[PDB]
């Protein structure tokens, strides 16, 4: 049966125009959708329907089949709220964990007649020749969240015998994913998973994270030999900029080092004064800053910024200068020519994290033009669930402090 | 005789309430047309007497054309149409003649009068009520509504197209080989067969669409090659653009000059050397639309050389999607680009140019970066693929910028050619302190009230400067620090500021702003042999 579905008080349906689309693609959602307007999934709609809401088509890894992916961001915003599962903190504890695509279970669940004209979405055509091919939704679309909520019944229902057999796997749902955790031993591991699979496979339905390695990692500070007047006032800067986080951060006796117009290269002998300072900075520098906590009512915020030869860096936080977590991204092998492609992987790694971690994406803050990203994200977008962003301005500083992270003694040793 | 074609639920805006706008008055002779007009019509089918049951109605009007200096008539729907519901966008995002992939033959096909062959929601009709007054306001003027897509109201075009998409998929599917393009009331079908295969598979669509209704068109009508696509006439062999006529006169309002302004800048996107920069300059301090301004004796001179360039074949290719698209770019002058796509040397499918956009702060490489993506947004629209790229860049200048720049920036698959002049890194700020160099400690400071403010630096050799400055900012100090410490030393220099907009130059390394003083300080940047800028806290 179909469950009375609506919209947020005063909210109406999507109005998002279709970015333009490659001949590929448009050839392979044509296939696409000729199939599930066959199979009466979707179905051509009438130009009374002013909605809209984008689709493009990725590329599920192993194969040459394309998959479809409809952005609904504006749809789920503007759906009424259903007030998924809590979030199970047993989950970032997890030596491994696993994500699968159960999305394909949501075309056998029919979708409110009344909420389907919602759900409109169009197929361009090269150079305009031809009207854009119209439907809209007569089951569960993909990517919508809406789709998770109204099949949870059959979710959890499906899920017990397995969850039983093993109850020292975690499994989490969010949009259309599943993340398995266990503690087992990575063949052990997998095996169970494909047991997994094999359970989920009897009805209709077909990454590997490591959660407990995610190491908070803080700021070294550059020690020396001798130290330049250029190196103390590249250093003042960092830790002053670094006071707004951590206020015992000195730079005083320092910045007395600093008095004098002397020759950028010129060598200055570090007072006691300067140098108990300095490790008393490091010290404070060793862990990171008090009291931050997770509001589970407040946007969850992620900024990135491009460290140069392939190495990002980013900050999770939900206030200014309060971080839940830190990290860096170092390029993949094959991105070496492509910033954009670098990007979308980085959004989409931190993404699963915060998902992971707090079950929830977050808003990014993209060191990239609008335009750069409009254009080419989807050639490398993976996942089925998309993120918020906003484009910015990096400040100079912000790269600088982040870039003095620790890094390993060799790196994790894979033998 | 309209049409077994299924309606459209149409209805109105939220809980409005259909117009209700009285009838303008017209004299017996108005009248008298329209009643006649009126009578044919409520039997061709197209609209229906009505009577007492109907508070709506809009104005409707007579107007003789010049075709037949007959007396037509004019219904005035802009009420309506501010009430009824929202469609979703009939087409306007409209082909481009460089994407067409020619054809053995184009026929056009008129679907004239076909929104009034196309049925109205009978639930929305009543909306769509006028009437035929009388002489000088008597007893009541006849009434009637429509029972077909009315001319000018607002979902016509997307009921109309929609409608004609149904009726036309069955033929489509039956010979894919064959294109139609829809487009306001014309059908432009084309296709590789034989022209007498072709003419015959148009005649079966045309004794097709008379199955649905639509009534054939006339021979004294009938459209054939060149097509006019707004600026452009499409031959079956190639496109060519249309006579773009410049007129010689005595006497140039604004008007004149802003119209001819902009005939001109739409063929600098066609034409190669159109110049409208002693043009526009006459508009400089003008006081009505009306003025009429003197051309200048260099005014005169580029009126000339453009009349000249514009009477120039610039003709063009189609495309042919088994062959490459590729798409090379000049850098014409700082901040303005020329590209032009094809596939077969000379043979160019599409050309055009990007204005200089004035920012606030850039470089050439990132304006490339743009020239690029949006060339490339356009090839996907209109080929649905991207173009190989010939940029006069070279591939080390490419790499050394981009893998070092703060912000995510991309450029498909391109190939450098060496066509003059190269973009290239105007300066590199060094690394690391410069030893040896001479190292200046620069600051600038002003009162932001009275805007009086000094600037000067002093240097680990000795050397120092101050300089007063009037009706100045903070920044502009700070900024003229700089600038007298790139004046006054070598080809090697050190300099230290607390100007947080400093720290923004040694980030982005901007080689062109949007403030003349960034701007005399890029010139001196550029013309040293080495410069290190060292931001420091201020304070
Ligand atoms: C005679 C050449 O006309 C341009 N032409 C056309 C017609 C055409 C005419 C006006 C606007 C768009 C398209 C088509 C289609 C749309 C039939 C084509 O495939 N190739 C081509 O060269």
């Amino acid at each position: 049966e179909t469950v009375p579905v609506k919209l947020k008080p005063g909210m109406d349906g999507p109005k998002v125009k279709q970015w333009p689309l490659t001949e590929e693609k448009i050839k392979a959602l044509v296939e696409i959708c000729t199939e599930m307007e066959k199979e009466g999934k979707i179905s051509k709609i009438g130009p009374e329907n002013p909605y809209n809401t984008p689709v493009f088509a990725i590329k599920k890894k192993d194969s040459t089949k394309w998959r479809k992916l409809v952005d609904f961001r504006e749809l789920n915003k503007r759906t009424q709220d259903f007030w998924g599962i809590p979030h199970p903190a047993g989950l970032k504890k997890k030596k491994s964990v696993t994500v699968l695509d159960v999305g394909d279970a949501y075309f056998s669940v029919p979708l409110d007649e009344d909420f389907r004209k919602y759900t409109a979405f169009t197929i361009p055509s090269i150079n305009n020749e031809t009207p854009g091919i119209r439907y809209q939704y007569n089951v569960l679309p993909q990517g919508w969240k809406g789709s998770p909520a109204i099949f949870q019944s059959s979710m959890t229902k499906i899920l017990e015998p397995f969850r039983k057999q093993n109850p020292d796997i975690v499994i989490y749902q969010y949009m259309d994913d599943l993340y398995v955790g266990s503690d087992l031993e990575i063949g052990q591991h997998r095996t169970k998973i494909e047991e997994l699979r094999q359970h989920l496979l009897r009805w209709g339905l077909t990454y590997e994270l490591h959660p407990d390695k995610w190491t908070v990692q803080p700021i070294v500070l550059p020690e020396k030999d001798s130290w330049t007047v250029n190196d103390i006032q590249k250093l003042v800067g960092k830790l002053n900029w670094a006071s707004q986080i951590y206020p015992g951060i000195k730079v005083r006796q320092l910045c007395k080092l600093l008095r004098g117009t002397k020759a950028l290269t010129e060598v200055i002998p570090l007072t006691e004064e300067a140098e108990l300072e300095l490790a008393e900075n490091r010290e404070i520098l060793k862990e990171p800053v008090h009291g931050v906590y997770y509001d589970p009512s407040k946007d969850l915020i992620a900024e990135i910024q491009k460290q140069g030869q392939g190495q990002w860096t980013y900050q999770i936080y939900q206030e200014p200068f309060k971080n839940l977590k830190t990290g860096k991204y170092a390029r993949m092998r094959g991105a070496h020519t492509n910033d954009v492609k670098q990007l979308t992987e980085a959004v989409q790694k931190i993404t699963t994290e915060s998902i992971v971690i707090w079950g929830k994406t977050p808003k990014f803050k993209l060191p990239i033009q609008k335009e750069t990203w409009e254009t080419w994200w989807t050639e490398y977008w993976q996942a089925t669930w998309i993120p918020e962003w906003e484009f910015v301005n990096t400040p100079p500083l912000v790269k600088l402090w982040y870039q003095l992270e620790k890094e390993p003694i060799v790196g994790a040793e894979t033998f | 005789p309209i049409s077994p074609i299924e309606t459209v639920p149409v209805k109105l805006k939220p809980g409005m309430d259909g117009p209700k706008v009285k009838q303008w008055p017209l004299t017996e002779e108005k009248i008298k047309a329209l009643v006649e007009i009126c009578t044919e019509m409520e039997k061709e089918g197209k609209i229906s007497k009505i009577g007492p049951e109907n508070p709506y109605n809009t104005p409707v009007f007579a107007i003789k054309k010049k075709d037949s200096t007959k007396w037509r008539k004019l219904v005035d729907f802009r009420e309506l149409n501010k009430r009824t519901q929202d469609f979703w966008e009939v087409q306007l995002g409209i082909p481009h003649p460089a994407g067409l992939k020619k054809k053995k033959s184009v026929t056009v096909l008129d679907v004239g009068d076909a929104y009034f062959s196309v049925p109205l929601d009978e639930d929305f009709r009543k909306y769509t009520a006028f009437t035929i007054p009388s002489i000088n306001n008597e007893t009541p003027g006849i009434r009637y509504q429509y029972n077909v897509l009315p001319q000018g109201w607002k979902g016509s075009p997307a009921i109309f197209q929609s409608s004609m998409t149904k009726i036309l998929e069955p033929f489509r599917k039956q010979n894919p080989d064959i294109v139609i393009y829809q487009y306001m009331d014309d059908l432009y079908v084309g296709s590789d067969l034989e022209i007498g295969q072709h003419r015959t598979k148009i005649e079966e669509l045309r004794q097709h669409l008379l199955r649905w209704g639509l009534t054939t068109p006339d021979k004294k009508h009938q459209k054939e090659p060149p097509f006019l696509w707004m600026g452009y006439e499409l031959h079956p062999d190639k496109w060519t653009v249309q006579p773009i006529v410049l007129p010689e006169k005595d006497s140039w309002t604004v008007n004149d000059i802003q119209k001819l302004v902009g005939k001109l800048n739409w063929a600098s996107q066609i034409y190669p050397g159109i110049k409208v920069r002693q043009l526009c300059k006459l508009l400089r301090g003008t006081k009505a639309l009306t003025e009429v301004i003197p051309l200048t004796e260099e005014a005169e001179l580029e009126l000339a050389e453009n009349r000249e360039i514009l009477k120039e074949p610039v003709h063009g290719v189609y495309y042919d999607p088994s062959k490459d698209l590729i798409a090379e770019i000049q850098k014409q002058g700082q901040g303005q680009w020329t590209y032009q796509i094809y596939q077969e040397p000379f043979k160019n499918l599409k050309t055009g140019k990007y204005a200089r956009m004035r920012g606030a702060h850039t470089n050439d490489v990132k304006q490339l970066t743009e020239a690029v993506q949006k060339i490339t947004t356009e090839s996907i629209v209109i080929w649905g693929k991207t173009p190989k790229f010939k940029l006069p860049i070279q591939k080390e200048t490419w790499e050394t910028w981009w893998t070092e720049y703060w912000q995510a920036t991309w450029i498909p698959e391109w190939e450098f050619v060496n066509t003059p002049p190269l973009v290239k890194l105007w300066y590199q700020l060094e690394k690391e302190p410069i030893v040896g160099a001479e190292t200046f400690y620069v600051d600038g400071a002003a009162n932001r009230e009275t805007k009086l403010g000094k600037a000067g630096y002093v240097t680990n050799r000795g050397r120092q400067k101050v300089v007063t400055l009037t009706d100045t900012t903070n920044q502009k100090t700070e900024l003229q620090a700089i600038y007298l410490a790139l004046q006054d030393s070598g080809l090697e220099v050190n300099i230290v500021t607390d100007s947080q907009y400093a720290l923004g130059i040694i980030q982005a390394q901007p080689d062109q702003s949007e403030s003349e003083l960034v701007n005399q300080i890029i010139e001196q940047l550029i013309k040293k042999e080495k410069v290190y800028l060292a931001w420091v806290p201020a304070h």
